[PDB]
DNA sequence: TCGGATGTATATATCTGACACGTGCCTGGAGACTAGGGAGTAATCCCCTTGGGCGGTTAAACGCGGGGGACAGCGCGTACGTGCGTTTAAGCGGTGCTAGAGCTGTCTACGACCAATTGAGCGGCCTCGGCACCGGGATTCT
DNA sequence: AGAATCCCGGTGCCGAGGCCGCTCAATTGGTCGTAGACAGCTCTAGCACCGCTTAAACGCACGTACGCGCTGTCCCCCGCGTTTAACCGCCCAAGGGGATTACTCCCTAGTCTCCAGGCACGTGTCAGATATATACATCCGA
């Protein structure tokens, strides 16, 4: 009866955006089952990085995940990022 | 119309000294008439020139309508929309050659802001007229930056509430309407009250609702509290403490472990004090609207609305309802539509031409769509509803001047029946905190009125 | 009607997206996603607006790197189409979870 | 002349499996594992104290070194046990 | 000292190691206690699994093969010891798509 | 016996053992020749050459068992030098 | 005419050894071009490690490569070696 | 009062490098040639990357280095691509690579 | 930051090329990353030998361990030239 | 044979007191022709019980031959080889039942060591006899450990040079031949010379080459130096300074950047002083052997050998050549074979039965294979060459007693023609350093002889 | 093989908002003495890596069937690419409101330094049984 | 058939476990600067809802070309047996080399005193962006 009914935020990563990412990766054809596989392998990456970032935040006794918490979490897992301090 | 003849006497004067002015005429007094009157006064004395009018979407329509009914023949054209605006741009009239066919340019704040480039090319505009001055009350608003690119040799500002929040909105306007007395140094007003009245007598021109016409019947703004019911108290404590997302999560049909909406507890407590269904329907993420359709009676403020309305159908005089959000108006509509009442509604989600015809139908006296839902900023500015007679403000806050502009919507020249206003509220609650804040803001407003 | 043959509009897209540097996901759904993910470890959190930017730009450089080697697995298997098998092979001989 | 963790691992093993013994190669493997873990946790604690501006390594950043270095279900137990000891150390 | 804490590892030697390696300027009092508890915990969880793998092979003394098997079965330890090679430690038996 | 049956005997036999699969003396000779181009007149401890062989054999066994996932992915049973290159391409070497 | 004719040490790694390594990897059939490919990736890996293990030794003024230099050289490359 | 950099003939701040070496207490004592050596190495690497980036900018017929040019220079060269093997330069992009029909 | 010094080096190799505000941020990050890699390798080198001093031999070994071959070969010569000019001159 | 009758008088005595002895009889006489005499003295009546003989591969053959020629019928059998040794083990005779057919067990040091298990089972051995005592001069040698597992109720040791290096070899032997002399405390000898002669008179039994019978005319050991030629000097300096691997690397046909063989120089400068080709052959592959065949004359020591040999063909008496390595003997063979001389050669690489027949042919007087290459340890122990008359030691070192055992090979009962010895060497060189070291070792040896 | 639909590639401009000095101090440089010891450069005993050998004995190398697996070709049909006409929804402006990050001021507790103990651990004595380690026969196998 | 294998009696022997005399480590008690935690004040961003544009997402229809299966050929890899030569080897030998301890110096600590840098903030001057225009180049279908 009326109301709104929201949508899984992971569904907010739309099919066109995944196709754009694959095109930048060099891909020519996509199977129709790639999208639900990519949606699942993005969530794991984000869970790992965010779990480290929030630990760094709570150590500082802060309530705001900042931009080094993320850069430190990334450098710790082999992923060095330039351009954010 | 005498006042309006003193309204055209003072804008012909402003035209003379080469000055710019803030027509702060009382809201609900016919400011618009006067505007087209000044615009005919000049239209035919060699004042042909690029002429530009900017206003809110809702009013643009009313203005065209008024032109079609007061002035016999003023070449005019509504430049609304995008891409379809490109054709009428030239089927308007010559590019810059201004003749007796050069049509009055009527635009909106979005259009004006988004594509000023198009109109930037036009000649020094004889008179740019901005309907709602409150739009420019911030000195860093992007509209103001884009509004300076226009080459304007004269400016004009229409409003009914010049200051609402504080004095800095007066400061930002001045610099705009009149760069001459800008004083970008915090201003020197801060005895002094008289000194301010020396600067402001020259331009500001305000009237009043009492004026002279006994035609205007008086209105009554009265606050009728309600008693927060048990269930709302349970919801409120489970928030004052915590674990509401979980006690209610006991159900949580959707969005399991629904995000603790523990932000600005105040707000998440105002939403409760409006109707608990708001906080319920997200945690549970269910699809069906109130199951019993009567639990709506669990909301105390809802029950006081219902009884008020049954007593106001005893006479049938048409009502007006206002709200801050649109989820709550939706609940209301659901409730009444189940009983069977015919309702009309114009929020910001509805389209422009769609909402214009709804009024044209609501304005139809024969039709029995008495109820009229209407959100504040949605359509609380620029709409005549002489048909209605009573305004109910379910909830409004943070700026008292927001509410007034709505009350007048119903109460405006031509409203014969005396108007009431029912500011509902809940006693001993977060609502009273806001009410007191509003009173504080008014306190400032009345110190401003003493200034007047 | 004038149509293009299958796989010619895909090759001009590869050239288009391999010259630009822009950020290829919508910004609001990504923020809602990361807030939903972080809503487990700690509740009632705040995100400095430059941190979600760092996250988005760290997350797309990862997917672009994964796609350009799930596309080496497809060519090894005599194809031009990528299926989930290629992603799983690539992630398993990288050790991403093995 | 050469100090190791042989005694303590042997005592722990007798506490876990009262009858199993352990050879020398496995004993070396276990000694190396403990040294590796100690170095990991200590270096992370030092670096994490250096991110903030503090010259002191307390216990509450042995917490977060553990939460960064150990995975999932392993850390949630280890952390708990750590707190246990410290309480029994001070309210003694 | 480290009898008041119910540990089996040396808190004093741990503190000597921490202050020798110059990881910081000052070392608190709960730091060697915490670090010595979380080491005996990990030793106790590896040794139990190794002993279980010893019991299946009808053996009474653990060998490197048993540590290898215990580490490669469990998910958490294999994730922690993901790049370690246990000397003289064979491999986890497995065969793919054939007899 | 038929082609392919005493091979699986070998997969089973060698995955149970723990002993070294390269002969010791040729490996020692190799590691000595490929250090003559960094430092002349160099000697090795006997445990330094046992540690190099343990790491090298582990490396090669670990590379062979994902070289075998690539061959199966391409629907084969025979490993070819094309598979080693795919495996090293993605691991980063 | 009747003298010592030597061979590239690279060959001392014989075909049966490579087949034993592949069998422990799970491989069932092996092409005949594998041996010269394995024999070339092994040398690359091994001379990456010896180059660092000898640098760690030159710093200490030693002339003997110890089993600890090799462990440090292996740890520098992401692979840890327990038990020496 | 001649600075240490002029004595060493460098452009990087030998004294500021020495302070950065002290702070953080990497150890107890720091020699007198350590910061000079470290500053000389840092200047060398900087000049290497900047030269390649300037060439890449001229190749694109520009006169101002942007992140794209740093990305191009780093990922074309061999030793620099080995060193910066797993780093993400932001607002750069991957170099052109089409393989086979794909 | 090192920006001043970075700019100087640019005006030595390309006297007519400038730099964007973001590219200088990249260069700053790169210098700060390399310095910390080298200073930590030197710390380990000193601790493995039980010495309490980081001389200019720890820096040389850290450069040989950290920088790739041809790059390290030239970095070493630059640094030794600088130290010779420092002590002699 | 009188001495040999006093040799059997003293081992019948040893058998009596229940003692063990070291037959250090002079090398080049008796021994073998004395051992089988004692073994018939007991094989008569006393039988053999389980009787075991261990010896070097080369001698095992000579021993069988001698048995076949001196003793009429001694059940005997050579247990040589592996797997083929399993059949003869039983086609030997009953397992443990010792009868008049139980055959004498003759084994080698490898066989004895590798499969002692088989012989471990046999009864307390009546007499284990070890031909070359020098094999056991180390007290940690694995043969000694495996030799104790045998249940031996009597022991015997044959040798001709009891001590060569120092006194500790005397110490290790004693404990073995006679554990009554455990004395595992560095020994108490360290006036004392007489005190040592009290312990050693009871067992050790030494005779001399002069003895009584003229038989072998006195030999002459003479050192004839040679002058290092220019090219060798060039090689030596580039070795002493450096860059030899590169100056010679100027060619380096194979093994580019050949490994600097800068192993203390000692391991190389001697190789130069032997023949420079050894170095050249490795730095540059040079598949072809010095094609000029007169580049061998660049070696000074080679040229002194050649002239000596031309003057010794003037008489034709057969020569003997010894060396330390086998690459150098190979060069020599190449050189002479080009001229056409027929050569026979027995190094360690050649097989056993193969080398036994070569001797049986060399021993053939009619055949004109006069030259005989022979490496020291290769076949410098246990071989009769009464046919030859002159021994040339190209090079030998580190242990002087190694050389003597070779000289006697030619000089042994039955050698009618007087023997010379030509220890070649290079003057003012690394060789003289070794020569002096050897003299030092002999000095010790002569202090030992004074002891005698 | 032409002729056409567009697609990128060169050339006109404006237009920002960024790049480009300028300044003015304050915190970090450099300079000069003094102290302690941390290297530096010796002298000695040794355990220890470095040549020959030399056997020798499984393992390596070579060769020969012969099948079973790789690879090419061919057919079918299904799922994905291209283009077009709606529908959201992100993506912008405007409107508010504390919350929480940052710095400073103040005292109590906590950790480094140092003397005098003493019982922990480490290197080196012995001693026995749980690893192996061998034949020798019942059972699967393809 | 002719081939594969576990379990159960028979085998040693040397490495794991105990003992130990000990001496240098870690404990108790003291002293004391300076870090902690707190407390408070300031006020700068996260965020939170609503209203418009327009660009992007979404659905849909066709059509085709790429994936997948089936069949045939041939070649190369595997299993087995014989013969050669090499690693795991017994011995030989010298110089090496590697962790030891020695007075001796000079070379890093500090405590301080001021000139010097740098970083922040306040201004212009663009130059590479972007949009309109114009050719010059390429897929495509017949
Ligand atoms: N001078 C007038 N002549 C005729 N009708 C008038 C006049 N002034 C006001 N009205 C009536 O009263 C209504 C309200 O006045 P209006 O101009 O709409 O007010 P506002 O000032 O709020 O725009 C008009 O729409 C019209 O119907
Ligand atoms: N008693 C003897 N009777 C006969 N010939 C003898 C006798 N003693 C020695 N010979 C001869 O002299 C040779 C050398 O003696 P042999 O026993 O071989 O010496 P060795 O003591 O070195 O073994 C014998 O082979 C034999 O030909
Ligand atoms: F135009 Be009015 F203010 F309604
Ligand atoms: F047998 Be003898 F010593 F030649």
């Amino acid at each position: 009866r009326h109301r709104k009914v929201l949508r899984d935020n992971i569904q907010g990563i739309t099919k066109p955006a995944i196709r754009r990412l694959a095109r930048r990766g060099g891909v020519k054809r996509i199977s129709g089952l790639i999208y639900e596989e990519t949606r699942g392998v993005l969530k794991i990456f984000l869970e790992n990085v965010i779990r480290d970032a929030v630990t760094y935040t709570e150590h500082a006794r802060r309530k705001t995940v900042t931009a080094m918490d993320v850069v430190y979490a990334l450098k710790r897992q082999g992923r060095t990022l330039y351009g954010f301090g | 119309k005498s006042y309006q003849l003193k309204g055209v006497k003072w804008l012909i004067s402003l035209w003379q000294n080469g000055l710019n002015g803030i027509l702060a005429d009382q809201m609900g007094l016919g400011k618009t008439i006067q505007t087209i009157g000044f615009l005919s006064h000049l239209k035919g004395n060699g004042l042909d020139g690029p002429y530009l009018v900017i206003a809110p979407l809702s009013t643009l329509s009313n203005w065209f309508n008024e032109i079609a009914r007061f002035t016999p023949s003023i070449n005019a054209i509504i430049y609304h929309g995008d891409k379809n605006q490109r054709d009428e741009l030239r089927r308007k009239h010559m590019p810059k050659t201004v003749g007796p066919k050069f049509p009055i340019v009527i635009t909106s704040y979005e259009v004006a802001m988004n594509d000023a480039k198009r109109i930037l090319r036009h000649y020094p505009w004889k008179y740019v007229v901005i309907d709602e001055g409150h739009r420019l009350k911030n000195h860093k608003c992007k509209l103001l930056r884009e509004l300076k690119h226009l080459k304007m040799d004269n400016k004009l500002l229409l409003t009914g509430t010049p200051l609402q929040n504080n004095l800095s909105e007066l400061w930002s306007l001045l610099n705009f309407i009149l760069p001459d007395i800008f004083t970008s140094h915090d201003e020197f007003e801060s005895q002094v009250v008289s000194k301010l009245h020396g600067i402001l007598r020259p331009f500001i021109l305000r009237r009043m609702k009492c004026d002279v016409e006994l035609s205007l019947p008086r209105k009554k703004e009265i606050i009728m509290y309600a008693t927060m019911t048990d269930h709302q108290k349970k919801f409120q404590e489970h928030l004052v403490n915590n674990t509401l997302e979980a006690h209610l999560g006991e159900n949580a049909i959707r969005g399991q472990g629904w995000k603790g909406k523990l932000n600005n507890l105040v707000i998440q407590l105002r939403k409760n004090c409006n109707h608990p269904d708001l906080l319920q329907g997200q945690i549970d993420g269910s699809y069906l609207y109130p199951p019993v359709e009567e639990i709506v009676g669990q909301c105390g403020k809802f029950r006081l609305l219902e009884r008020l309305l049954v007593r106001l159908f005893a006479n049938n005089h048409k009502v007006l309802i206002f709200s801050q959000w649109t989820k709550l108006l939706d609940i209301m509509d659901y409730y009444f539509s189940e009983k069977g009442f015919e309702v009309c509604r114009i929020d910001g989600s509805v389209k422009l031409d769609e909402r214009r015809r709804q009024i044209k139908d609501f304005s139809d006296e024969k039709s029995s769509c008495s109820i009229f839902l209407l959100s504040t900023r949605a359509g609380g500015l620029g709409i005549n509803l002489t048909a209605a007679d009573t305004c109910i403000l379910y909830d409004s806050d943070w700026n008292p001047q927001m509410d007034l502009q709505a009350m007048d919507r119903c109460h405006r020249i031509g409203q014969t029946k005396p108007v009431h206003v029912y500011r509902l509220s809940t006693a001993q609650s977060i609502e009273t905190r806001v009410l007191k804040r509003a009173y504080s803001k008014l306190k400032l407003e009345h110190v401003v009125i003493g200034q007047g | 009607p004038h149509r293009f043959r299958p796989g010619t509009v895909a090759l001009r897209e590869i050239r288009k997206y391999q010259k630009s540097t822009e950020l290829l996901i919508r910004k609001l759904p990504f923020q809602r996603l990361v807030r939903e993910i972080a809503q487990d470890f700690k509740t009632d959190l705040r995100f400095q607006s430059s941190a979600v930017a760092a996250l988005q730009e760290a997350a797309e450089a990862y997917l672009v790197g994964l796609f350009e080697d799930t596309n080496l697995c497809a060519i090894h298997a005599k194809r031009v189409t990528i299926m989930p098998k290629d992603i799983q092979l690539a992630r398993r001989i990288r050790g991403e979870r093995a | 002349s050469v100090e190791t963790y042989k005694i303590y691992i042997f005592k722990v093993l007798k506490q876990v499996h009262p009858d199993i013994g352990i050879s020398s190669k496995a004993m070396g493997i276990m000694n190396s594992f403990i040294n590796d873990i100690f170095e990991k946790l200590a270096s992370e604690s030092s670096k994490l104290a250096r991110y903030n501006k503090k010259p002191t390594i307390t216990s509450r950043e042995i917490q977060t070194a553990v939460r960064l270095v150990l995975p999932g279900e392993l850390a949630k137990h280890a952390v708990s046990e750590g707190t246990k000891a410290v309480t029994k150390f001070t309210s003694s | 000292r480290s009898s008041k804490a119910g540990l089996q590892f040396p808190v004093g030697r741990i503190a000597r190691f921490l202050k020798a390696g110059k990881y910081a300027e000052r070392v608190g009092a709960g730091a060697p206690v915490y670090l010595a508890a979380v080491l005996e915990y990990l030793a106790a969880e590896v040794l139990e699994l190794a002993g279980n793998a010893a019991r299946d092979n009808k053996k009474t003394r653990i060998v490197p093969r048993h540590i290898q098997l215990a580490v490669r079965n469990d998910e958490e330890l294999s994730k922690l010891l993901g790049d370690v090679t246990i000397a003289n430690g064979g491999v986890m038996p497995n065969i793919h798509n054939l007899l």
